[PDB]
RNA sequence: CCGUGAGGGAAAGGUGAAAAGAACCCCGGGAGGGGAGUGAAAUAGAGCCUGAAACCGUGGGCUUACAAGCAGUCACGGCCC
RNA sequence: CGAAUGCCGGCAUGAGUAACGAUAAAGAGGGUGAGAAUCCCUCUCGCCGUAAGCCCAAGGGUUCCUACGCAAUGGUCGUCA
RNA sequence: UCGAUGUCGGCUCGUCGCAUCCUGGGGCUGAAGAAGGUCCCAAGGGUUGGGCUGUUCGCCCAUUAAAGCGGCACGCGAGCUGGGUUCAGAACGUCGUGAGACAGUUCGGUCUCUAUCCGCCACGGGCGCAGGAGGCUUGAGGGGGGCUCUUCCUAGUACGAGAGGACCGGAAGGGACGCACCUCUGGUUUCCCAGCUGUCCCUCCAGGGGCAUAAGCUGGGUAGCCAUGUGCGGAAGGGAUAACCGCUGAAAGCAUCUAAGCGGGAAGCCCGCCCCAAGAUGAGGCCUCCCACGGCGUCAAGCCGGUAAGGACCCGGGAAGACCACCCGGUGGAUGGGCCGGGGGUGUAAGCGCCGCGAGGCGUUGAGCCGACCGGUCCCAAUCGUCCGAGGUCU
């Protein structure tokens, strides 16, 4: 109810304007060197892991 | 560069091994006093030892004497031009490493307990170096 | 201005002491851990020098891990099976892992502590 | 005129026989000049300085080896010596010698958003009598509705530290070239490992 | 580090056992008086029969502070409780003696009087 | 639904001719879809006729990151219809 | 109909912003499941313990229990309730 | 303006004016000297701490070189206080027959988490700067600081009807104020160490842990951050100036600082000092690195696809930091974590043995534990990569 208030609607020129920059950044992926899923850097994802990685369900 | 401290003790050609190490006991002796226009001015400090504080050079420790009315605490550097600081009684036995309890009470419980560290009191003794085994060999 | 400095944290002091004790009763025991990442980072350090007290095999070290794993069937386990296990390994024990398929639901990094073989 | 590339390494009270000069040590090292910024193709009469030359091949594109002794290019980054014109090659501290005043301009130590009372010292507010919220707060930032605007120059919470500062007239106190160390008397500014330039004296 | 409102054990024969530093006499706006500066001091305290009496507005100088006074030469002192001597204004000391230590940036602040007269210039 | 109570007291209609109200797949846990089918019509598909506007999107044209404005208007100029 | 701090309905803006309702505190391993920090179990950790535990009246009324669910209600998710 | 412009004072932050309270100049002086008075220039910096009052203002106290007069909604309540004042309660004096009233006192009395735009402090993303990039930097334009005292030598001599005491300079210390920093002094240090309580637990003794300010408490506490600590700073130095004094000199044969000219001269102005700073569309400069056209026309084509030099994405991080940036690294690697060594903090660990009925004391033991610090050491983690990135035709 109180002390700080918006004097005005915030049109669409500046409610878009400033939606711009809260755009997603597209997530980082690398083809994984065993088999060509797009793991993201740095992460034993499920296929393999690293060279000799922690398996979740292979030999 | 890489050696960002050693640097730092290399730098220190000022310290100055030869003063005792003691713990904080009891060191007895002069300072550099220079005043009046002449430096030979050589005035003793009694008094207990309250603290070691430690940077490897210029480790400054108190000693806190109670002069002719009321404490004084004095804390000297312990590299400077300090002549002969030699200690009357490697004494205390110290559980506190910086002792500054003696400031609310100053009275006998200073006797009662910085009673006595008969180990090194014997040791430091028993380092006499001062037999007669000179001028033979 | 803080962090000019060491260790991470998130809880308090006592709740920080008895995350990390809670962590390596687990790992101690399993093998592999998946927490946070932020929490793993700081679980190698304590983890690590759990293992190294324990590679001292006297008792004094013994009573140094009892300090921390209040459980003493689980410091048996450690003493006759993850001590001897390295004997050589100066420094360095665990490894942690990042993960994808995060925790969903929250979207935090989940992290992957093994010791090592 | 007398500049030098250096690392503050920490400080030590040292003695001048009847005080403790309390000094800091700055590793002001040999750095080669690696680009003599001539007054006829700049305007500058400066000279670009170098420093530690282990760079495994982290020396990208200003590879630059057109100085006969160039060093490959530090990592520990170029920086200026303004007025600067060397003589021989690799300027070392032997242009220091031991009682005069340098500069010391160094990047500070940064405090993040050390917003005001920190910044700016100000009075902050009473910590007791009353409220409560504003006991660091700056407070009144401006007047009514003349001029109803902040006036621009006004002292708020911002990004304290890390910009270049400049302790002015600090004595040299020693030079230990036997390795290249430089010794002034007072607070050379940065951490202790950060990186300073050491210039003439402005004094005259 | 005395300030106004201080007490000040005083040390000397007047009549002054304590005396509140009032303002200390430095430059225009001062903020403290260390060891061997002048202090303005209102005497609360009386030795009965005393010279100055309880209420006598008197300047001081410092003699000893709780402070430590970081001599030039690294070291410091430190003593027990602030004192202050009693000083007749030509910056000359009022009482025939005076009591336990003193500190020796006496001297050098120009009270030499104190300082031979001080049975331990500490 | 609110009110202890006396009392106050709402909103909320429309598939199509007929339920023929979507069998069977396919994705999905399902919801929801896409096919297939119904029907004249399914942007008539179920609290479903028409379904405007505010609003929110997507695609295209023109236009803007040295600009100043009660946001227009007049004038030329540039560019796709 | 354009105004009544109008009325009813809708949708904005504020805004992905404040908050998410106690600074008692969580961590891990298995399950189950399409899906999990949140469900179940285990093992530690913590918290109350003149209650944050039991029992009875007042009141509320089926919230009890089990099984099938998860659109909706749970300030998140939810197989759980 | 009453479909609200919150209102006195204080705190906080200020900023401005000059009609200046000091400080810097100067003129006269009933100006021997020291003072001072008055007036002219002069806001660049200041302009204290208190007692009383709600007080602005005053009276004092102790200083000071000075304790400026104001403005900015009697600056400042989307910053705070509410003491006062303008709420209800109460009371006193008084008026009122009376309800009640009193800038007449007295006591008490809800002062409202979220900033939308501008403004400001900061920090970024986008794009620009007809090649694309890594560096570095000139400084257009700003901003910051701009103080001032005391003491000494000048000499206690110029001056002095007086014995007080200089101008001109030069040092040495101070006082605040600002910048920066941990060496010292001093804080904090949240688990680094120790002691101790009570309870519960592990395992009975010993030992240890949990809980008791979200540290049980207490004693210490490196690095960090900090001031009360330390070191710096104010300027010298040009140039033009104000008032004010000139030199030369007419108009007016003389004089006059002025009309032609030219000199001194102020803490003031500009530049010097420090910091930002090319978004300075005026978008700079210098050094370095990389450079086809194959493709679709009224053509190196405005649009893409492969390009490098590089930059990102990611990860290890950081005296960098809210995020983002910035800086350092990514196996060739000492970047974080570990271990090892050292500094450092604690203060003789546990266990054993001995003494004592015993709580404990003893040796082994400055031992052990050890947060950051300083370095080593690939032991673990920065594996792997993926994506952008010109090909410049134009006077
Ligand atoms: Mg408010
Ligand atoms: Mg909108
Ligand atoms: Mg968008
Ligand atoms: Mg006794
Ligand atoms: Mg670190
Ligand atoms: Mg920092
Ligand atoms: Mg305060
Ligand atoms: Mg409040
Ligand atoms: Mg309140
Ligand atoms: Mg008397
Ligand atoms: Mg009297
Ligand atoms: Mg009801
Ligand atoms: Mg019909
Ligand atoms: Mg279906
Ligand atoms: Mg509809
Ligand atoms: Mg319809
Ligand atoms: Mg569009
Ligand atoms: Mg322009
Ligand atoms: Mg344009
Ligand atoms: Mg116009
Ligand atoms: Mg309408
Ligand atoms: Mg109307
Ligand atoms: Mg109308
Ligand atoms: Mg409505
Ligand atoms: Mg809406
Ligand atoms: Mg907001
Ligand atoms: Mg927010
Ligand atoms: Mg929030
Ligand atoms: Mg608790
Ligand atoms: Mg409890
Ligand atoms: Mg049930
Ligand atoms: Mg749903
Ligand atoms: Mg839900
Ligand atoms: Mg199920
Ligand atoms: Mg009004
Ligand atoms: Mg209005
Ligand atoms: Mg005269
Ligand atoms: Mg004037
Ligand atoms: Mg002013
Ligand atoms: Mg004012
Ligand atoms: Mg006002
Ligand atoms: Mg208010
Ligand atoms: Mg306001
Ligand atoms: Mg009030
Ligand atoms: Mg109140
Ligand atoms: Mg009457
Ligand atoms: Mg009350
Ligand atoms: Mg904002
Ligand atoms: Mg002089
Ligand atoms: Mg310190
Ligand atoms: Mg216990
Ligand atoms: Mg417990
Ligand atoms: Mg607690
Ligand atoms: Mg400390
Ligand atoms: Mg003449
Ligand atoms: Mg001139
Ligand atoms: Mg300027
Ligand atoms: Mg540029
Ligand atoms: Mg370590
Ligand atoms: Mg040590
Ligand atoms: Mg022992
Ligand atoms: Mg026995
Ligand atoms: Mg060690
Ligand atoms: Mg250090």
């Amino acid at each position: 109810a109180k002390h700080p208030v918006p004097k005005k609607k915030t049109s669409k020129a500046r409610r878009d304007a400033r939606r711009s920059h809260h755009a997603l950044t597209p997530p980082t992926l690398v083809p994984c060197p065993e088999c060509k899923a797009m793991k993201p850097p740095h992460t034993v994802c499920p296929e393999c892991g690293y060279y000799a990685g922690r398996k979740v369900l292979e030999v | 560069m890489n050696r960002g401290a050693l640097i730092k003790l290399v730098e220190s050609r000022y310290v100055r091994t030869d003063l005792p190490e003691f713990r904080p006991g009891d060191t007895v002796r002069v300072s550099y006093k220079v005043k009046e226009g002449n430096r030979t001015r050589i005035q003793d400090f009694e008094g207990i030892v309250i603290r070691i504080r430690r940077n490897g050079f210029n480790t400054t420790f108190t000693v806190r004497k109670v002069s002719y009315g009321v404490g004084v605490e004095r804390i000297f550097p312990l590299h400077s031009p300090l002549i002969q600081k030699i200690d009357i009684v490697q004494r205390g036995r110290a559980r506190r490493a910086k002792l500054y309890f003696i400031r609310n009470l100053s009275d006998r419980e200073i006797r009662r307990k910085l009673r006595a560290d008969r180990k090194r009191i014997d040791q430091d003794r028993a380092a006499e170096r001062a037999a007669k085994e000179e001028a033979q060999k | 201005r803080h962090l000019k400095s060491g260790r991470k944290l998130n809880r308090h002091s006592s709740h920080r002491l008895a995350l990390y004790r809670n962590q390596a009763k687990s790992l101690l025991t399993h093998g592999r851990i998946t927490t946070t990442v932020p929490k793993a980072k700081e679980l190698r350090g304590f983890v690590d020098h759990l293992i190294h007290l324990a590679k001292r095999g006297d008792l004094h070290a013994r009573r140094l891990v009892l300090r921390d794993l209040q459980d003493v069937k689980l410091v048996r386990k450690l003493f006759d099976e993850i001590a001897p296990r390295y004997r050589d390994r100066q420094g360095g024990y665990t490894r942690v892992l990042k993960l994808a398929e995060r925790r969903r639901g929250d979207g935090a990094p989940l992290a992957l502590v093994e010791l090592v073989e | 005129m007398k500049g030098i590339l250096g690392v503050k390494v920490g400080m030590t009270r040292i003695f001048r026989d009847d005080r403790a000069v309390p000094v800091t040590v700055i590793l002001a090292g040999p750095c080669p000049v690696v680009q003599r910024r001539t007054p006829e193709k700049d305007g500058y009469t400066a000279v670009q300085l170098g420093f530690l030359p282990q760079n495994p091949k982290r020396v990208n594109r200003p590879l630059k080896g057109h100085f006969a002794k160039a060093g490959v290019e530090p990592v520990r980054i170029l920086r200026e010596i303004r007025d600067f014109n060397p003589e021989g090659d690799t300027v070392t501290v032997e242009i220091f010698k031991p009682g005069e005043r340098v500069d010391v301009t160094g990047t500070s130590k940064g405090r993040g958003f050390a917003g005001v009372m920190k910044r700016w010292n100000f009075a902050g507010g009473p910590d007791s009598h009353g409220a409560h919220k504003i006991h660091r707060h700056p407070g009144s930032i401006g007047n009514r509705k003349t001029p109803g605007r902040v006036y621009k120059g006004k002292k708020m919470a911002g990004h304290y530290g890390a910009e270049r500062v400049t302790v002015m007239n600090l004595e040299v106190v020693d030079v230990i070239p036997e390795e290249n160390l430089l010794l002034v008397k007072g607070a050379v500014p940065g951490p202790n490992g950060g990186l300073v330039i050491v210039r003439e004296t402005k004094k005259a | 580090m005395i300030q106004p409102q201080t007490y000040l054990e005083v040390a000397d024969n007047t009549g002054a056992r304590k005396i509140m530093c009032i303002r200390v006499l430095k430059g225009s706006n001062a903020k403290y008086a260390t060891v061997g500066d002048v202090i303005v001091a209102s005497v609360k305290e009386a030795i009965p029969r005393g010279a100055v009496k309880e209420g006598d507005v008197v300047k001081a100088v410092v003699v000893r502070t709780k402070k430590e006074i970081k001599r030039p030469d690294g070291s410091a002192i430190r003593f027990d409780d602030n004192a202050a001597v009693i000083i007749n204004n030509q910056l000359e000391p009022r009482g025939t003696r005076v009591f336990g230590p003193v500190a020796r940036e006496l001297r050098e602040k120009g009270f030499m009087k104190i300082v031979s007269l001080a049975p331990e210039v500490l």
